């Protein structure tokens, strides 16, 4: 992450991010409303955050230093160049969506009203169906990611000695090979608690209420078409084994 | 230090997200309670022995039947959810997830535990419950429970409080490192 974003998002809270003079200007419902809607973007901010340990720390550093067979690293990050340019660019809309907001003469002090629309244009048209299509192939190829991983460290020394390495410093303690390839797959199911937490407190404008209801059923469309699309890969499965499922 | 993976499973109103973070802040938040889980890793001695225990959640995946095994891969013990103030989520336990993470995590130790143990005593919690003929969660029922679906050992909680919370990650450590 770029530090201006880190900084914007280190505070535990909305309501311990801005300044309290700001914070004592707001009702309790917004403040509330407030606290989960930064929550969404402070984690989207890390997810984006987990996308490029996987492709510039990771994918990126065996392309360079070590000498794996054609097609090995892409079996370990499938998908990882297209789900970065998904998250990277609903990660902009929001944190533009934050700055248009700011008070003039702030850096800290905003408050986002019209989430929800933006919210519809992310999981509806073109990008939810690829949303859809990514995250169906990139579930599917999951388990054959893991099972390729632990090959890889177990058998090859100089694979090893790359992870031991660039995993050692304490900043990248939740973010092993393995680790960042789960926190891709359970993001998709963060949305749902997050958006429906926003929509408890976001009664005050009837549009929003509206807009937030619409996006809350688009995001489940969304899930329960990429669970309908899901099959495990498995490095070396016979065709047999495959039309007898 | 050793590593080792922990997925906690249980119904939606079960209180999972609540332990594990109370657990890895070693606090209940008091300005503000996150709605999600990333993931975590602790550092934990258990009887002399250094563990590092990574920590996953599975909110957000009980409806989706084909991503929801994606969280189990690799897991070295289980921590099975029901809250004390629910009789119902402590029903669906022998029903749908004891036979999923039998099948996908076989072999691997399961802890029952039961969360929000200070609701047992809670008299908005007990009218609330008697308008369906139903009373909190009894201790023996939680641990007749975990006896039936061959548990490694029943356990209680209360994430509100942290009463207990310390004492299920330590022994959730000694189940991940048995043979
Ligand atoms: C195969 C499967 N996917 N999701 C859940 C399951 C279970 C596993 C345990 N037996 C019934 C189906």
């Amino acid at each position: 992450s770029m530090e201006m974003d880190e900084k914007d998002f280190a505070a535990d809270s909305w309501s311990l991010a801005v300044d309290s003079s700001f914070l004592q200007q707001h009702k309790k419902e917004v403040m509330k409303q407030q606290d989960v809607i930064y929550e969404l973007i402070q984690t989207e901010l890390h997810h984006v955050r987990t996308l490029k340990i996987m492709t510039r720390l990771f994918r990126t550093g065996m392309l360079e230093e070590l000498h794996l067979e054609p097609g090995v690293v892409q079996g370990l990050f499938p998908c990882v160049d297209e789900l970065s340019d998904i998250h990277t660019r609903f990660l902009s809309q929001l944190l533009e969506r934050r700055r248009q907001a700011l008070c003039p003469g702030s850096t800290r002090n905003f408050v986002i009203h019209r989430l929800g629309d933006l919210l519809i244009s992310q999981f509806s048209g073109p990008s939810a169906e690829q949303m859809c299509k990514t995250y169906s192939e990139f579930c599917s190829r999951h388990s054959k990611a893991l099972k390729l991983y632990k090959e890889l460290y177990a058998r090859d020394k100089r694979f090893q000695q790359f992870i031991r390495k660039v995993t050692r410093p304490a900043v990248l303690k939740r973010h092993g090979v393995q680790e960042c390839i789960l926190l891709v797959t359970q993001r998709i199911t963060k949305y749902p608690l997050l958006i429906s937490r926003i929509l408890q407190h976001s009664h005050g404008i009837e549009e929003e209420r509206q807009d937030l209801t619409t996006a809350l059923g688009l995001v489940k469309e969304l899930l329960s078409n990429v669970d309908e699309g899901i099959y495990q890969l498995e490095k070396g499965a016979r065709l047999q084994e495959i039309y007898n499922r | 230090a050793i590593r080792k993976k922990l997925v906690i499973v249980g119904d939606g109103a079960c209180g999972k997200t609540c332990l594990l973070i109370v657990f890895s802040k070693d606090q209940f938040p008091e300005v503000y309670v996150p709605t999600v889980f990333e993931n975590y890793v602790a550092d934990i001695e258990v009887d002399g022995k250094q563990v590092e225990l990574a920590l996953w959640d599975t909110a957000g995946q009980e409806d989706y039947d084909r991503l929801r095994p994606l969280s189990y891969p690799d897991t070295d013990v289980i921590l099975m959810c029901f809250s004390i103030d629910s009789p119902d989520s402590l029903e669906n336990i022998p029903e749908k997830w004891t036979p999923e993470v039998k099948h996908f995590c076989p072999n691997v130790p399961i802890i029952l535990v039961g969360n929000k143990k200070d609701l047992r005593n809670d008299e908005h919690t007990r009218r609330e419950l008697a308008k369906m003929k139903q009373e909190p969660v009894k201790p023996e029922e939680g641990r007749d429970m975990a006896n039936r679906i061959g548990a490694f050992g029943y356990m209680e909680c209360s994430a509100k409080t942290k009463d207990g919370v310390r004492e299920v990650f330590e022994m959730a450590t000694r189940a991940a490192l048995q043979a």
